[PDB]
């Protein structure tokens, strides 16, 4: 169909909580080669976040079972692998859209940071299930994506920008969960938070709720990565 | 440790 | 093999991958052997989730299709999407109903199994009825009613009023009367009877089903008060 | 309507 029709259909899918449909619609919109509007951009994000999120959730469940178990463990192992394949395909799907459309077509700094963040995210998800002579590359792919987004965001965006704050959140999570570097993870989270807090006046009546939420998520991870 | 929250 | 598919179905459920779970239990059922209570419940839970999802989505989009009257292009999109969901919904239901006619119901040797699968037959025809419009609806509604009715008869005759399966049958039968047949009083009367009947004989409860029975009894009264307030 | 509870 056409952009608007696909965008509305994707909105319907989301309402129906049918994120495969939503992701498929937004993928088709993206494949139309045109730079995505903020709305379309967010739809694509939300859709694949749910799609990958399911496999990620399932992966952890099965993974936690494969380890806590012979004939059973072999079955659980094969099932986990099955989920991983789904998980990876999804990630590679997103990452492909990012290399071919989103990142290149990103004209404004805002778009650039957003898609670079997304690239880091899904390489991070790949990293979550990476083991061996692929894990190292994957982890570095994510880091470099995050790092570039982080640089651009600091230079072109105010500390309270939802995209910048969201980047800090996920970048911090990457350092802790992927790189096993708590202090680095915490410092990044603490910095983004404190910087934003000191400048809550730059907020926008259309982004304040997004910014404030992300700030709460930042501190949450921070307290998590300290108490036990 | 538990899974951290993200965007 | 049975055990392997059943174990895999337990894994699928843990991962909340109910399509996988339904597929495993479907394969188990297709092995032609009568299902154990465990296998029976796995099959039930799986498809309840599989169909439950499409039903939830259906209501959301349907509720949107109506809320966009006068908005031609919006309403047409919601309608078409709704139709798409319906097709999935029906396939799921017909899948289950087929398993019930070819394996579960016939292979049902005990009254308990008979009531359970007849109830299940009523349930999924009801789900078909939920999205039926036109010629097919009348037949569909009668399939459900007849499935329910036989199960209801058998359950009253072979099961104590506090049996989870009997109580659960009464619950869904009542819902059928209200939502499908638009017969509130009949729906309420069936629910109230099952409840009161179970209450008068709480001694027939079992140390392994009293929680299920008491919950269903609570769901019964809940529907009753809903259909009044 | 408000979908009634089923089992």
């Amino acid at each position: 169909m056409d952009k608007n029709e696909l965008v509305q259909k994707a909105k319907l899918a989301e309402q129906a909580e049918r994120y495969d449909d939503m992701a498929a619609c937004m993928k088709s919109v993206t494949e139309q080669g045109a730079e995505l509007s903020n709305e379309e951009r967010n739809l694509l994000s939300v859709a694949y976040k749910n799609v990958v999120g399911a496999r990620r959730s399932s992966w952890r469940v099965v993974s936690s079972i494969e380890q806590k178990t012979e004939k059973k463990q072999q079955m659980a192992r094969e099932y986990r692998e099955k989920i991983e394949t789904e998980l990876r395909d999804i990630c590679n799907d997103v990452l492909s859209l990012l290399e071919k459309f989103l990142i290149p077509n990103a004209s404004q700094a805002e778009s650039k940071v957003f898609y670079l963040k997304m690239k880091g995210d899904y390489y991070r998800y790949l990293a979550e299930v990476a083991a061996g002579d692929d894990k190292k590359g994957i982890v570095d792919q994510s880091q470099q994506a995050y790092q570039e987004a982080f640089e651009i965001s600091k230079k072109e965006m105010q500390p309270t920008h939802p995209i910048r704050l969201g980047l800090a959140l996920n970048f911090s999570v990457f350092y802790y969960e992927i790189l096993n570097s708590p202090e680095k993870a915490c410092s990044l989270a603490k910095t983004a938070f404190d910087e934003a807090i000191a400048e809550l006046d730059t907020l926008s009546e259309e982004s304040y709720k997004d910014s404030t939420l992300i700030m709460q998520l930042l501190r949450d991870n921070l307290t998590l990565w300290t108490s036990d | 440790k538990d899974k951290a929250k993200s965007c």
